[PDB]
DNA sequence: ATCGGATGTATATATCTGACACGTGCCTGGAGACTAGGGAGTAATCCCCTTGGCGGTTAAAACGCGGGGGACAGCGCGTACGTGCGTTTAAGCGGTGCTAGAGCTGTCTACGACCAATTGAGCGGCCTCGGCACCGGGATTCTCGA
DNA sequence: TCGAGAATCCCGGTGCCGAGGCCGCTCAATTGGTCGTAGACAGCTCTAGCACCGCTTAAACGCACGTACGCGCTGTCCCCCGCGTTTTAACCGCCAAGGGGATTACTCCCTAGTCTCCAGGCACGTGTCAGATATATACATCCGAT
């Protein structure tokens, strides 16, 4: 019998118990914490998700290249809050031209 | 409380000395608010997370260990408490 | 409608504020105030009624008569006296052997008031002669017993301190049922309260044991003496271990809601389905102290420290509301027209469920 | 004394802060500080004085290196005075706008 | 040679991907990067909770400990938001 | 064509859209061999791991120059300049 | 009153061997103590995240030498696993 | 450029006091002996692939010129700041009482590791078909000098 | 304020290899007990952060002012770039190989664990001097005089 229907969530929870119990965090850990844990990746990775929809159907391209995600990630400002110092492959740079430096003429 | 006061506690001569410290001659007038300001945001986070640490540990008094602590969270450490 | 979704502000007239209930769909709000004195409120008006010179000793619990003509109050100085709403003095006074921990009026029967003696068997106390009435109960007579009306008043339902549930008559006094609680896995539990709603006759009990269960007031009659316990969801919070003090029910019949002590963790949940729906978000610091919601629409307010806290649906109409014949809307399809286009002498003279908790017949606009 | 020319006493000043070892801001205003901003998290909160007056040193190293940083774009600037703006371009360039 | 046998968030992502938005394919470099990011954020979050443990004399990791990483690591109302969904999982999770 | 200063905004942005790498692959791949030989001989390299580097270094330098940048913005002018480079290597905290 | 652990006498004993005439405040204690902690976490830390690396279930000596020259900066490091081969292998050449 | 005068700068002389360094006790860890059992290395292997190399070319680089746009030096200026001083004021020790809270200890009960086998989630192989790349050309928008 | 030329966007129009989905064949995740135990509850002890006040003065307050320089403006001149050219090896696609990276199997030996006793390092007194504290002084420096 499964144990992921268990709370309704999608990612895999006795995955994360076996990989937790032999990734020697601790000696000995309780029951809720490998349902909460895939609970948070399941939030983050909605969340991240939904916004590479979102890119994807701005160009009207199904696939979702890496280039959407770069743009969903930099754009809004608490995930570059928690994505400091991290950058992506292929991924590009978001658009920038400093103000001053916008020549203009009647 | 929340008091608008004691946000000037660090009068103007104590910002001059800091500034003396560093080695600077030549200050602005206008240069004391947003030091108020800078100091202010650089404190909620140290402060948040000690009382966060001491929280979770079901006291509700701080110690200077879970600040070194809390500090060296955040990357600057500190050496002589612990 | 659905659970509130927005917040409101403070209600403080006065600076301190122990105790709060609702009469029968919000109406004035009964403050208890930690001087000696009984503040009303106003509720949907933000506003006040009267304040009463009770006594010394501050007190700790409100309700109010059936006809709304009373202001019984828990005194915490053993002052049972029946102020008057009006006139504010007051009318009946006498003295009780034990404290009072729940008062409450039976909505037919107002003439014996709800106590909960400690240590002793809960005590009706008739304001029509002043004689007091003790209450059957079985085994001890020294636990601390919480009495409690029905829906109806009909029954009475009391909870003791070593396992034990009787049920017996609001005034016939005929203790024919008793019921005896889970007792875990290896250790018994105790009952520290219950609490009832105004629809479907369920009623959440409080226990020793960490965990809030739910029993309906039908299923003790119906099985005899004593039966097996069998509740329908053993909720409970299993992340910090929250203890409970205070938790009413739902102004819609369908809903549960839990008060936590300090960890501003207000939990609400559906009876058709025990899954968690929202949470709270309360700024830490304080005690909550009572809690208990508009009897007919969706909305929360707890009192705690003095202050009150109201997360509620605040709302102002639309815009597009000036005429029928007249909306403010947007859409971007072609407009579609329309496709269409006595004498008699007779003078003028016409001008939850709901329950007899009524006409307090206090209100002073000078 | 008499009128000195601006700056003439800040060297001497420097010299002798540069090298002392103390601490600039005094003890009780920013512990009564600390408790006034400790409130709005939580509410009721006891203190140790070691604890406190640890903070306040790790707060002017941070400060103090600030200045250091500061003065550096400020000789950048060809100027001597400093300017709000160069404390938000260092603060930008440190990393943590 | 000899054919091995790999573990990769591949059909987790996927399957949440087609439940939000089931019109949308998807590219293996994506999806290699979708699986760095879980292992990442799942490796910080259990190493800090872990080194908090320890610092508290307990020789445990509870649920407790867990929720207080994520008060720290996460910023903002995205903190409030996650850990109000574990609390929802978990709840719904042990009545069962 | 000519007005010169309008045809770098034009390139800046066409490549501001674009994605792809900016050094040719042969000349970077015989560099970071040199570079490995200077530490020890006879590594074979894996061609995805060479393209890792590549990406990494691109992303670093990219940040440094943007960091210029403002650099020469706070110095009334907009032609960058080595010393600002220098100024952006020491002010970061890294040199 | 209770039992606590510190390094308090070593430290002191170090000291002794090379400046024979100089004495020290608690606060120097202090802060050596956090000295040596800290780096001793920082590279107990890298060791075992290196022994995981390799899905191996053992540290051994050969694992701290990798990580002491991954971490510290270069001529230290030389010195430092220097003196540790010589300590070792005097170590096992009398047990 | 050169010299005199007010003034902070670093130095030597009593001394005294509280923190530094030393001698004691003994109990909790660590070193001494022994075992078994599960990781590990070491022989062997064979197919994946990374190094090496060759023909064609064209997209990319390399080099020279014309000039205009921007870096750079200077000059006035008037204005914002550092210096200086008389005055008020809250910091800084000083020393006092205690409750509120931290901290240590006996306890005993709900809760996590061991393990056996299952058996369906889950991982790998093969078409395959369409999302998307390639291409050819017309419609569409920008810019600067008459 | 208005053209000529010059670029980009889009409408087809077509061909192709990557994401996908089905079939087949495993291996580790539950379930249920089972067993030992780590932490939770209640009590008691102790100790110090806090409320409180007294008195003293280092320092903040704020005015006065005389000028150092930040800035706006000018002129200058020099070199970066864009446009054009010729020039060439990065890139493409094709060959072939050997070697070594990943896998299989195995015996052997390092170590977790247990038991064992004894010894050394922290709590705790206790004596004592290193450097802060206040006094008098030669000296180097900002300022002012020529």
């Amino acid at each position: 019998k499964t144990r992921s229907s268990r709370a309704g969530l999608q990612f895999p929870v006795g995955r994360v118990h076996r990989l937790l119990r032999k990734g020697n965090y601790a000696e000995r850990v309780g029951a809720g914490a490998p349902v909460y844990l895939a609970a948070v990746l399941e939030y983050l990775t909605a969340e991240i998700l939904e916004l590479a929809g979102n890119a994807a159907r701005d160009n009207k391209k199904t696939r979702i290249i890496p280039r959407h995600l770069q743009l969903a990630v930099r754009n809004d400002e608490e995930l570059n809050k928690l994505l400091g110092r991290v950058t992506i492959a292929q991924g590009g740079v978001l658009p920038n031209i400093q103000s001053v430096l916008l020549p203009k003429k009647t | 409380k929340v008091l608008r006061d004691n946000i000037q506690g660090i009068t103007k001569p104590a910002i001059r000395r800091l500034a003396r410290r560093g080695g600077v001659k030549r200050i602005s007038g206008l240069i004391y608010e947003e030091t108020r300001g800078v100091l202010k945001v650089f404190l909620e986070n140290v402060i948040r997370d000690a009382v966060t640490y001491t929280e979770h540990a079901k006291r509700k008094t701080v110690t200077a260990m879970d600040v070194v602590y809390a500090l060296k969270r955040q990357g600057r450490t500190l050496y002589g408490f612990g | 409608q659905n659970y509130p979704e927005e917040a409101d502000g403070t209600l403080d007239c006065i600076s301190m504020a122990l105790t709060c209930t609702f009469n029968r769909w919000g109406t004035l709000l009964a403050v208890g105030c930690n001087d000696g004195r009984i503040v009303i409120w106003d509720f949907l008006t933000r506003g006040i009624a009267k304040i009463i010179s009770a006594h010394i000793h501050p007190v700790c619990s409100l309700c109010w008569s059936r006809d709304g003509h009373k202001l019984v109050s828990a005194s915490t100085d053993n002052i049972v006296s029946q102020w008057d709403v009006l006139s504010g003095d007051c009318d009946q006074r006498f003295r009780f052997p034990s404290p009072i921990l729940k008062v409450q009026y039976h909505p037919r029967d107002q003439n014996k008031v709800l106590v909960c003696p400690m240590k002793s068997a809960p005590v009706m106390l008739t304001l029509s002669d002043s004689k007091h009435v003790v209450l059957p109960v079985d085994d001890d007579s020294d636990l601390n017993v919480v009495a409690s009306f029905d829906r109806r008043g009909e029954y009475i339902y009391t909870g003791n301190a070593k396992g034990k549930i009787l049920v017996l008559k609001t005034d016939s006094q005929d203790l024919v049922a008793s019921f005896r609680v889970t007792t875990g896995t290896s250790n018994t539990t105790a009952i520290k309260s219950i609490e009832f709603a105004r629809k479907g006759s369920c009623f959440l009990i409080n226990t020793a044991d960490r965990i809030i269960r739910v029993y309906d007031g039908r299923e003790i009659l119906t099985c005899g003496r004593d039966g097996e316990p069998e509740p329908m969801q053993k909720l409970q919070d299993l992340v910090n271990r929250t203890p409970w003090k205070k938790c009413c029910f739902s102004g819609d019949g369908e809903y549960i809601v839990a008060g936590s002590a300090r960890q501003h963790a207000l939990y609400i949940w559906e009876k058709s389905i025990g899954n968690l729906v929202k949470i709270l978000h309360g700024t830490r610091g304080e005690l909550l102290l009572d809690v208990a919601w508009h009897p007919v629409r969706p909305i929360i307010a707890s009192i705690s420290s003095g202050v009150v806290s109201i997360w509620a649906q605040n709302q102002v109409e639309n815009w597009s509301a000036f005429a029928p014949d007249f909306k403010e809307l947007d859409e971007n399809v072609e407009y579609e027209e329309r496709e269409s286009e006595e004498d008699e002498e007779v003078d003028v003279t016409s001008v939850d469920e709901e329950l007899e908790d009524s006409k307090a017949l206090l209100y002073l606009p000078i | 004394p008499h009128r000195y020319r601006p700056g003439t006493v800040a060297l001497r000043e420097i010299r002798r802060y540069q090298k002392s070892t103390e601490l600039l801001i005094r003890k009780l205003p920013f512990q009564r500080l600390v408790r006034e901003i400790a409130q709005d998290f939580k509410t009721d909160l006891r203190f140790q004085s070691s604890a406190v007056l640890a903070l306040q040193e790790a707060s002017e190293a941070y400060l103090v290196a600030l200045f250091e940083d500061t003065n550096l774009c400020a000789i950048h600037a060809k100027r001597v005075t400093i300017l709000p703006k160069d404390i938000q371009l260092a603060r930008r360039i440190r990393g943590e706008r | 040679r000899r054919k091995t046998r790999k573990e990769s968030y591949a059909i987790y992502v996927y399957k949440v991907l087609k439940q939000v938005h089931p019109d949308t394919g998807i590219s293996s470099k994506a999806m290699s990067i979708m699986n760095s990011f879980v292992n990442d954020v799942f490796e910080r979050i259990a190493g800090e909770a872990s080194r908090l443990a320890h610092y508290n004399k307990r020789s445990t990791i509870t649920s407790r400990e867990i929720q207080t990483a994520v008060r720290l690591l996460l910023p903002g109302e995205l903190a409030k938001h996650a850990v109000s969904e574990g609390t929802k999982a978990v709840t719904c999770y042990t009545s069962a």
